[PDB]
RNA sequence: GCCAUUUAAAGUGGUACGCGAGCUGGGUUUAGAACGUCGUGAGACAGUUCGGUCCCUAUCUGCCGUGGGCGGAGAACUGAG
RNA sequence: GGCGUAAUGAUGGCCAGGCUGUCUCCACCCGAGACUCAGUGAAAUUGAACUCGCUGUGAAGAUGCAGUGUACCCGCGGCAA
RNA sequence: UGUGCAAACACGAAAGUGGACGUAUACGGUGUGACGCCUGCCCGGUGCCGGAAGGUUAAUGGGGUUGCAAAGCUCUCGAA
RNA sequence: CGACACAGGUGGUCAGGUAGAGAAUACCAGGCGCUUGAGAGAACUCGGGUGAAGGAACUAGGCAAAAUGGUGCCGUAACU
RNA sequence: GCGGAAGAUGUACGGGGCUAAACCAUGCACCGAAGCUGCGGCAGCGACGUUAUGCGUUGUUGGGUAGGGGAGCGUUCUGUAGCCUGCGAAGGUGUGCUGUGAGGCAUGCUGGAGGUAUCAGAAGUGCGAAUGCUGACAUAAGUAACGAUAAAGCGGGUGAAAAGCCCGCUCGCCGGAAGACCAAGGGUUCCUGUCCAACGUUAAUCGGGGCAGGGUGAGUCGACCCUAAGGCGAGGCCGAAA
RNA sequence: UCAAACCGGGAGAUAGCUGGUUCUCCCCGAAAGCUAUUUAGGUAGCGCCUCGUGAAUCAUCUCCGGGGGUAGAGCACUGU
RNA sequence: CGUACACGGUGGAUGCCCUGGCAGUCAAGGCGAUGAAGGACGUGCUAAUCUGCGAUAAGCGUCGGUAAGGUGAUAUGAACCGUUUAACCGGCGAUUUCCGAAUGGGGAACCCCGAUCAUUAUCCAAAUGAGGCGAACCGGGGGAACUGAAACAUCUAAGUACCCCGAGGAAAAGAAAUCAACCGAGAUUCCCCCAGUAGCGGCGAGCGAACGGGGAGCAGCCCGAGCCUAAUCAGUGUGUGUGUUGUGGAAGCGUCUGGAAAGGCGCGCGAUACAGGGUGACAGCCCCGUACACAAUGCACAUGCUGUAGCUCGAUGAGUAGGGCGGGCCGUGGUACCUGUCUGAAUAUGGGGGGACCAUCCUCCAAGGCUAAAUACUCUGACUGACCGAUAGUGAACCAGUACCGUGAGGGAAAGGCGAAAAGAACCCCGGCGAGGGGAGUGAAAAAGAACCUGAAACCGUGUACGUACAAGCAGUGGGAGGCACCUUAUGCGUGUUAUGGCGUGCCUUUUGUAUAAUGGGUCAGCGACUUAUAUUCUGUAGCAAGGUUAACCGGGGAGCCGAAGGGAAACCGAGUCUUAACGGGCGUUAAGUUGCAGGGUAUAGACCCGAAACCCGGUGAUCUAGCCAUGGGCAGGUUGAAGG
């Protein structure tokens, strides 16, 4: 009796659309949904984020490669940056001391000094 | 009331039967609910005094200030429609027709279409006709026979 | 397993006791019947015996062979493994 | 019901003569086809992915687990793990 | 092996009916099942049938007990 | 008739049309071509017709196949 | 440490490879968890204050199948207030924004007739997973199949087309039979003319196909009539009676 | 269609038998014993999830006041 | 060939509409041997269906109404009729072939007659009845089973299903040898209550009244005689309240959009008439219709009246009451009712009854009979419905109970809509071609062309974006590098898509464990699975408060129920009560509940859905086949060759 209504054949759509990303299937049947896409939101229900602590290896594992050249290295290389000045973060750097062949040392006679 | 063995042929097992229609199988629309306490279909939390009591109640809201008015027993005789609404213009209350309307004896046909009116009679007034929506209007022969 | 005539030798074990979408069916676990045993009995008895059906145009994959193309083509050769 | 028994019985087992592929092993041919071409044109059958190989492991013989290596595409025919 | 028949035997709730448009050199109910040789030991333990001292075998009526009635208890007498 | 223009099933009469041992093959009369096509000398069956020598050795069983298998004369056992 | 130790299409610790880039006895610094600590955003329970399960502060802070509890939005119709619309709505497609979400909302195209919000009540209310029910559809396949009455062939005619429509010749099949006459049954399917969209497992100017007409004129043919096994109705007799 | 007809009818027969049972999010988060029941893959009073009410001060991880006698040990019934 | 989208198609969902159903309500209610219902078959110029009739065949006649238009649904062609006023609507009349329950007899519609039973009987069928049909209801008889008792033989389902006979529009019952709180009630049914009490029951499960009270409706009378006339009977006249149709009936207004408004916007109006439909798109004030008015018919239930006709006296029914035996049935208990066999009273100076038997009170008197009124269903007519909407709803809004299936009983679909009108594809080209369309035309909001509104998904074709014949697989995510393509969301800000690299074993139940060689699904949409009375026990909210709430039926009631003091077997007492000479102890007590709507749960009852074989009843069938019977037909011929003579 009642008429189905803007509820399934309205539930087939707004699905489906928005897997820009989607596969062979999983995206052209429904029956192939709600179960690829159920993994969705899981998975990785709220984990992306891993990268950072993960891929973070580098960074901190790199540190050591940008120094090792002009002096020392990682060991005694944050050992000093939080020495003096005002002590900067370690994020761009660390980061920087590869894609460029300056600035890399902007850290490495501030360390091994005031030492 | 079963049915028992015999009729027609085929393997079946006992299940509600009402007018060809299944009923208190709770596994067929309409039938036993398991998880009782709640026979019926979703409700409120919730009389034998919010209903009755307020069907009370409401006849006080009469006597309040900010509400209705009693009109006059000659009210029901009004055939037309449009003394109503004067009635009510003059009233100083047209903007009752925003409310609702009721009376007494037979059902005042000449209101049942001024805006928002559910003739009824004083006699079986739940407290529904008794104010619409919060606020509602009566007669004088009404009152005497809601009083009871 | 009785056994016969030969054989210089004429071992053994696994492959879901390899192998029935390869075969054969002669055997066992059907409708008849015969017999013993059990039963009063129908009938019964992983007791026996005579007669008694075992299917499919493989799509994929694998292998045995044969070709078309791709690295511009005809002809003649070499050739790791 | 025991014993035994002419003629007959598409009944069960066995031996001889003659003969025969039934077998030890097996060539082609004939009719109608298969392979290709015009026209006419279904029905069965599929969770997904899918070209693996060598070892190891696993209820100790899985392509799909583990470690490496490797893997050109398509198509025709078969015997079919 | 049963039966001279309004029989045995069988069918139907009943009314009626099959076998009898028959009748025992009949018909119904069974075993064996040909032909040939045949054919020996026991009835202690079923079914059917016949006879049968004694034992077993209801209720009514009858007798005794019980109770100014009645229950109840009990005796006696018993076809096929 | 069988769901269909399904090689299934379905009564009677014509059994002297011509050649032989006959209502058997070939052939007048009569009827019909209404049981999808075209090209190439594979592997690969079902149907089919038998093989040099041996010959059932196959096999549950010679299943299957084959063989004797017209007519006339001679001749013909056990058993009953 | 070793002898006692032979078997399966190419053999080695994950590999390279390492006298330690092994192993054994220890130790230190790092990478490495959604771990621990720190910055911006929670839940449940209990405590304090409170009408409060509203806030503030405080202790514990946050994995989960079966199962328990709770919130939620999509939805239809009928209240009361109050709006939108052919300077165009609902629905549908694509897209932007917002909410933890369930969703709301907006734009463009289209549609082109009505459709909502608040509070309130309501419904046979919101759904991928019964060898489920019904209809439709894809891959599979343009793959499988057409076989004792195995006969067609060479010219010609007609036609826009003719390998199977028609003519001639030649070549064959059947003969108790595909011949002739009939029962049952089927039933006009017979004949003529005009056509073919549909039927004929190809095509067809052909048809037992589609359409329109015509055809089956008996006293002696058959029906009609009667009867056999047998059956029925009426009277007679049985709780009652078909 | 028969170790038992077909159709419909009184069956949406009865089963301690199988299967089935579809929207989002948040919190917490098992067990496999006893008595009785036509009861044993079922409930009720109870061992265990959750919610409401009621009462009231321990409990136990500790300590303190009792009961058991097993492992082990020693050496011990009995029988070697 | 992967994926997305675009244009077109397939398909048909969806949105809207719907001349249909479903459900409720009021009114009304039988037909026929003067041969009906139903069916068969005819009939219109053409008509194949349906409907109407029926051979004066979708028609004839009269009266009344009505009206110019008409000749059924199909708006076709031809054509007719109407003012000698038709069509149409209502009533009535005439006619009404043959067959047909027909019954003369036979018979699958065809041929010849009152057949059969029965009454009266001038016994001549001469005069009459029965023999059929019809939705349910009603009365009198016969009478199960599965099932429940989670076994089952009582019991239960049942006195139901089904069967036999019969009446009416209504039946059955009934005037008390009753009831039995009483110096009382007092015909019988039905509704409510009394009771789920008394009673019954392996007293297990279950089963289950009545008296009375409150209502609806009220009516009492007849069988021997005497006498005389208003019960009764026979007959006559003959209603008030009506049925259908037509008459007295207001009303396009303005602007804008459009082919057209029943649009938007502005304004006004009807209402003892605030249903609905139609008219070119949502008009209560366009048309019909709704309240209303009038005339045609049927019914006319009743009453009036004529002739009959009061009234009076006595009595009152034996194989019955009752008893015994064997059963059925009932709530029926030794104390219900009825059937069958046997036995068998008295008699009102008598007898029966008051739920046990027998003597003593009260009531009432059988063994004869009749009797109005008070509810049912729903074919038919009308209305309504917060019902459904054409895979919904009745199987049937389209030929439907039709297509079609089975020997038969029986079973049983699908198919809606172009629109203002008509269009529904003219004309031209191609081609073998009325079977493949460019083009073009049709259009409104037909993002229209003969199953035509809208028109999605699965899916197909072309085309576009982008990978793509070394390529390893959930096919993401974050970081950093590559290119290409687009700047309707200008801002170092994003998309489509992709090369390469680091990771990554569909979904759902069963199970201790399932990704798993456990089970289910090819895909899709729709469909598809937790309710209607009451009773009991708790919980959340709320009014009020030892008072509270009603049920039938009335806005009135308080019956009755629960609570207020309890406890006990009871008597009985009372601060309870059991135990108890007595005493002493056990348990309970100084004020809150009741009445609903909801939320936990519980019992009686089709109370989890679908799913396997049985059982029982009434019917349909032996053109298959098995056996027998009746009537016909068939068996080239050969071989061997007895008895007998």
């Amino acid at each position: 009796r009642v008429k189905r209504g803007v509820i399934a054949r309205a539930r087939h759509k707004k699905i489906l659309k928005q897997a820009k990303g989607y596969y062979g299937a999983r995206s052209r049947v429904y029956r192939v949904a709600f179960q690829a896409v159920i993994k969705a939101g899981q998975y990785a229900y709220r984990d992306r984020r891993q990268r950072k602590r993960q891929f973070r290896q580098l960074w901190i594992a790199r540190i050591n490669a940008a120094a090792r050249q002009n002096g020392i290295s990682y060991s005694k290389f944050i050992n000093g940056l939080k020495k003096a000045s005002v002590e900067i973060d370690r994020k761009i750097l660390a980061d920087i001391a590869v894609f460029d062949k300056v600035a890399f040392t902007a850290l490495v006679e501030k360390a091994k000094a005031a030492l | 009331e079963v049915t028992g063995s015999g009729k027609k042929p085929w393997r079946q097992k006992g299940t509600g039967r009402a007018r060809s229609g299944s009923i208190k199988s709770p596994i067929w629309r309409s039938g036993g609910v398991t998880f009782a306490a709640r026979p019926q279909d979703h409700s409120q939390k919730v009389n034998k005094k919010m209903y009755r009591g307020a069907l009370k109640s409401i006849l006080s809201e009469l006597v309040r200030q900010d509400r209705l008015i009693v009109v006059e027993k000659f009210s029901v005789e009004a055939p037309k429609t449009k003394l109503l609404a004067q009635k009510l213009k003059d009233m100083a209350l047209e903007d009752v027709l925003i409310i609702t309307g009721e009376l007494d004896e037979n059902l005042f046909l000449a209101a049942r279409n001024l805006h928002k009116v559910d003739v009824r009679d004083a006699t079986g007034i739940d407290p529904v006709s008794l104010i619409a929506f919060d606020k509602v209007v009566m007669t004088a022969d009404a009152v005497k026979q809601v009083e009871e």
